[PDB]
RNA sequence: ACGGAAGGGCACCACCAGGAGUGGAGCCUGCGGCUUAAUUUGACUCAACACGGGGAAACUCACCAGGUCCAGACACAAUAAGGAUUGACAGAUUGAGAGCUCUUUCUUGAUUUUGUGGGUGGUGGUGCAUGGCCGUUCUUAGUUGGUGGAGUGAUUUGUCUGCUUAAUUGCGAUAACGAACGAGACCUUAACCUACUAAAUAGUGGUGCUAGCAUUUGCUGGUUAUCCACUUCUUAGAGGGACUAUCGGUUUCAAGCCGAUGGAAGUUUGAGGCAAUAACAGGUCUGUGAUGCCCUUAGACGUUCUGGGCCGCACGCGCGCUACACUGACGGAGCCAGCGAGUCUAACCUUGGCCGAGAGGUCUUGGUAAUCUUGUGAAACUCCGUCGUGCUGGGGAUAGAGCAUUGUAAUUAUUGCUCUUCAACGAGGAAUUCCUAGUAAGCGCAAGUCAUCAGCUUGCGUUGAUUACGUCCCUGCCCUUUGUACACACC
């Protein structure tokens, strides 16, 4: 798709974050719950992010659920430049 | 499947039934990496990272 | 040292009465066989919530329609206790199905 | 905050609904069979009853986190106001959605219809079931579609015990040529019951009486 | 109509086959034996039951009965 | 399985004995037809036609007249930092304050572009490729196995002349005995509990406080807590109750059926929910981010935006609504229901107070509700009048002028009110639907839809009949028997 730089890093950063991402099947919503951009720039950031493997997407009820993969993990750890053992939500919290 | 086969389906599936009893009664005993991601752009958040001047006539 | 007579009024709300009533007399004679003053489980007109549809999820055939429907059951009980006891009360006697709601005040 | 019980009611109907389609979907190659959610003080708690909680939880205990998260981000809970917990279910045999997606993930594993099925009734018979029933409609290597019913010992249809004894499930397997419908019918022994009324309504046993040893005239025992 | 089915004659059959002593031509505590004696499931069907073998043992007093 | 063979049955989607009608009229509404830029489409005997919850002003939307966008993943190639690509002010252009496009010349920074391959969306096709769901057969009573009897065998007997039942419901007959699925049981609802547990979100009596009338004590109110007490009414928990009981007639003195007495209740207690095996090229790809394959895929069958259209009117058909009056219209006046529903990250249900003939407005207010709207003071209906049989004061179509409400938008007139205009229709041919008791018919309500709109539907309660309580004549279907050269089963 055709979107800024600055776009594009908010989403790939907020992947890398979470490692997980949510999004409702609306285009034109401006600017979605969380990551501070386009919903249509989400969905279809992601969308392409799958298709070349690194990211599980699925539907139900109108919503899209995105999982990160492992190979999508280092692909982010290229992107972002920073470096192995970084992060991702693969951590137990404090003792929860 | 044609009836001219159906004993073979019965017994193949008998078996069937057999592994998946054995399986479920083989599941009746059977047998770091830190940082973080907003604790490293708060850890890498010291400067050296940018630059301003402009704005003439 | 704490404890105070507060003036309690536990709405219990639900769908499946052998829970509800459950969590409803057990509410009200533990709290009673230990001592206090109330009125106990008064229910209200059990409402039900009506859906009415055709069956078909087209337009042939004969008219058949179906209406479901959903049993509402809620019901309160008033209470005074002192603090200890209310939260004592309220924390546990939970159950996976039963909405309480325990309120305060004369207003 | 601020709804309606009426509304409410409703609302938690939908969110029960929701969640498990959700789940239906993202963990079906662990055997997903049904949620449960417990509304505490503190927690919102949800109880994943899959066969196979080991791909439930995953490495050093990510997934369940991915889908919690996930649960989490989309109805708008606050972190740590809402928790999942993965729990094997005990016996696959009684559960009808266990037996459909088992089939499919069997016919679709590449496997012979007959085969697959009379497996299947068999596995929920071994498993103590009372009785149970499968149907395969939908068409499959040749193109007029046709129906198979396999179904063995008792099972009833009618009336409230319907609701009570039977559990049915179907599932949509979706094929090369076309899609069929595994549907089945796994029918618990009342004997069993636990929780509810232990025989079918029919059930009316006469007690037997005993041997009597009559006549011995009168005498009286004292104390 | 009122023909009762097959599992309430049938109970009531094998009810008066091993219970005469007991039992009389009064429902009311025919039906009370039925608690007691069997276990039926329904309030109904248990008086629908008690009810006929309440006229059987009523007819037998003025000869035979078949089964 | 079928038959344009015979024999038995079953049913107000059959008739009988009747009722209320439709068919005639005006309009509302669906279908055809025609017309049209387009008048999107499915469906056509019961089982298409107030059906797709289909009451379309935009949306919806599929149609038509035109205008934007890619939301064309990913892979390789091509281009290319000397710029691969992005955007626009004014002007022209345009329905348009769309940089659509062009004039002009800044901006942008590897996010795209061009090429193939590969996807993708699609209310595009196919329901005669499918799932799923549903309708129909079915207002039906059918289906199967154990041990035994027959048959080389498929098979059969059980599962049957009869009688009985709503029922393969039973009794009985009996090479069968004894059973299971389905029917029944069951579950929900409406009925009965001065028995049980209670209640300022339900109501009663007493007592305070208090108004009126009478006075002799009384009578009718007020008073969400001023207190005391109770659960008859109301509410919902747990129990109970009916089993066609008692007795009598009738019957193979069998199942049963009928009658009287009792009873809350005695038509499966009344009404539903569920409902085996099997069939259909029933319907639905236009509910689905259910799906095969076909088709298209940037001058798009994608999508959005602007406007029109689905309502278009010589006419054929169907569900309805309002009527033709005096068992009425009108006008005051009495004044009585039950199922419902309602506002949070909000503008829903609305009491009350003013203003206005009205529709409505405006100030406030209660309610997330047994607490407030609401006792939903609803409508028929009951009463005292005015009209007097005259297309009349029955009837209110068509039409004019004005004021309001919803909405961004009301013209092809969304609805509401007022004045006026005052049609057809004098009980409706051949035909044909629906119906057996709180039912029919009359009557209004609430809920679905819903910004606004019900002449529809789903339920609800109010007033409350006549005539059956039978048959097999018509119709419809089931069961035997029988024929078959059908078995893809008379399409
Ligand atoms: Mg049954
Ligand atoms: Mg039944
Ligand atoms: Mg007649
Ligand atoms: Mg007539
Ligand atoms: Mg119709
Ligand atoms: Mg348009
Ligand atoms: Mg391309
Ligand atoms: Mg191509
Ligand atoms: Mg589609
Ligand atoms: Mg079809
Ligand atoms: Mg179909
Ligand atoms: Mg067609
Ligand atoms: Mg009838
Ligand atoms: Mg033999
Ligand atoms: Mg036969
Ligand atoms: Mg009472
Ligand atoms: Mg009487
Ligand atoms: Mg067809
Ligand atoms: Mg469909
Ligand atoms: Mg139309
Ligand atoms: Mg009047
Ligand atoms: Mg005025
Ligand atoms: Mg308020
Ligand atoms: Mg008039
Ligand atoms: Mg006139
Ligand atoms: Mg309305
Ligand atoms: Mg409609
Ligand atoms: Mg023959």
């Amino acid at each position: 798709m055709l979107m800024p730089k600055e776009d594009r890093n908010k989403i790939h950063q907020y992947l890398f974050q979470e490692g997980v991402v949510v999004a409702k099947k609306d285009f034109n919503q401006a600017k979605h719950e969380e990551i501070d951009t386009k919903n249509l720039y989400v969905i279809k950031a992601l969308q392409s992010l799958t298709s070349k493997g690194y990211v599980k997407t699925q539907f139900s009820w109108q919503y899209y659920y995105y999982t990160l993969t492992e190979e999508g993990v280092e692909y982010l750890r290229e992107y972002l430049n920073l470096p192995e053992h970084i992060v991702p939500a693969t951590y137990i919290q404090e003792r929860n | 499947g044609d009836d001219k086969k159906e004993l073979s389906a019965e017994k193949e599936a008998q078996a069937d039934a057999a592994a998946e009893i054995a399986e479920d009664a083989a599941e009746a005993e059977d047998a770091l990496q830190d940082y973080l991601n907003q604790q490293a752009n708060n850890q890498f958040n010291k400067v050296p990272e940018a630059k301003k001047v402009e704005l003439d006539a | 040292q704490q404890q105070q007579i507060i003036k309690i009024r536990i709405t219990l709300t639900s769908t499946k009465v052998k829970q509800l009533e459950n969590v409803s007399s057990n509410i009200v004679k533990n709290a009673e066989q230990h001592n206090l003053v109330k009125k106990g489980p008064v229910r209200l007109p059990t409402k039900v919530l009506k859906i009415s549809t055709r069956k078909t999820p087209n337009g042939e055939g004969s008219k058949t329609w179906e209406t479901y429907e959903m049993r509402i059951h809620k019901r309160y009980i008033d209470l005074e206790a002192p603090v200890q006891i209310v939260k004592r009360i309220t924390q546990i006697t939970i159950e996976p199905g039963v909405d309480v709601e325990v309120v305060v005040a004369s207003n | 905050a601020l709804i309606s019980k009426k509304r409410k009611l409703v609302a938690d109907g939908v969110f029960y609904a929701e969640l498990n389609e959700f789940f239906t979907r993202e963990l079906a190659e662990e055997g997903y069979s049904g949620v449960e959610v417990r509304v505490t003080p503190t927690k919102t708690e949800v109880i994943i009853r899959a066969t196979r909680t080991q791909d439930v939880l995953g490495e050093n205990g990510r997934r369940i986190n991915e889908l919690t998260l996930l649960v989490q981000k989309r109805f708008k809970y606050a972190p740590g106001t809402i928790v999942l917990y993965a729990e094997r279910v005990q016996d696959r045999g009684l559960s009808a959605v266990a037996q459909a997606e088992s089939m499919k993930f069997k016919l679709l594993n590449g496997l012979a219809i007959r085969r697959a099925a009379y497996g299947v009734v068999r596995y929920v018979m071994e498993s103590g079931a009372k009785g149970c029933e499968v149907v395969v409609s939908g068409k499959l290597r040749a193109a007029r579609a046709k129906a198979m019913k396999f179904a063995d010992g008792f099972l009833i249809h009618s009336g409230q015990p319907v609701n009570d004894f039977i559990d049915t499930a179907t599932r949509h397997v979706l094929m090369r040529q076309g899609v069929l419908g595994i549907k089945v019918k796994i029918m618990r022994d009342p004997a069993k019951s636990r929780t509810g009324p232990k025989a079918l309504p029919d059930a009316v046993t006469i007690i037997e009486p005993k041997e009597e040893e009559p006549i011995l005239a009168p005498s009286v025992k004292d104390y | 109509g009122r023909v009762r089915t097959k599992t309430v004659k049938r109970a009531s059959k094998a009810l008066i086959e091993r219970y005469y002593p007991k039992l009389t031509l009064d429902f009311q505590t025919n039906k009370r034996l039925c608690d007691e004696i069997a276990t039926i499931q329904s309030k109904r069907l248990r008086n629908k039951i008690a009810g006929y073998t309440t006229h059987l043992m009523k007819r037998i007093q003025k000869g035979p009965v078949r089964g």
